[PDB]
């Protein structure tokens, strides 16, 4: 890509928001205050899950360098994983999911998106009339 | 098949992380606790969504 810009300035303010006390580290409590603030009710299981995925070493908290690494992130590899996750609902594995099936798993299981996000999502792939949605289209539209 | 909810959820997280790069997406409507969405909110929400993705990445690798 490019050398990070004045986004340095942006990401540090963002790290500021979780780092309530300025100790240059973000803890599960600190992430938990922010999320509940947002009306979310995460488990001390979930917080530790998020924390571990960005703690490069293992001091069990996030410093700013790790934070930067996280907000600066994978060629085709991250593309292939989503492309796989769709293939799990590709019944025949043709390469198309139905709009109804897509809508259904999107609304009814996993993170249970809302009816009006599925709409934005089906609408971002201009379906060939009433046709089945090509999800490889989706995945390129997403990553690029 | 236990690869389903981990699959379902990696699409859902991937797309929520993509949508939030749009300041007029319906994805901002889920935040019914916050009365009006300031930028410092959208800051922390893009961070929480990226964390939530890297977990869903790790949990899908483990079922794939
Ligand atoms: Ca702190
Ligand atoms: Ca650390």
């Amino acid at each position: 890509d490019q050398l990070t810009e004045e986004q340095i300035a942006e990401f540090k303010e963002a790290f500021s928001l979780f780092d309530k006390d300025g100790d240059g580290t973000i803890t599960t409590k600190e992430l938990g205050t922010v999320m509940r603030s947002l009306g979310q009710n995460p488990t001390e299981a979930e917080l530790q899950d998020m924390i571990n995925e960005v703690d490069a070493d293992g001091n069990g908290t996030i410093d700013f360098p790790e934070f930067l690494t996280m907000m600066a992130r994978k060629d085709t590899d991250s593309e292939e994983e989503i492309r796989e996750a769709f293939r799990v609902f590709d019944k025949d594995g043709n390469g198309y999911i139905s709009a109804a099936e897509l809508r259904h798993v999107m609304t009814n299981l996993g993170e249970k998106l809302t009816d009006e996000e599925v709409d934005e999502m089906i609408r971002e792939a201009d379906i060939d009339g009433d046709g089945p949605v090509n999800y490889e289209e989706f995945v390129q539209m997403m990553t690029a | 098949n236990r690869q389903i909810p981990a699959a379902a959820s990696l699409i859902q997280t991937a797309w929520r992380c993509y949508a939030a790069e749009n300041p007029d997406s319906s994805t901002w409507k889920i935040y019914i606790r916050i009365s009006q969405l300031r930028e410092h909110h959208r800051a922390t929400i893009k961070v929480i969504r990226r964390m939530q993705y890297f977990v869903a990445k790790k949990k899908f690798q483990q079922a794939r």
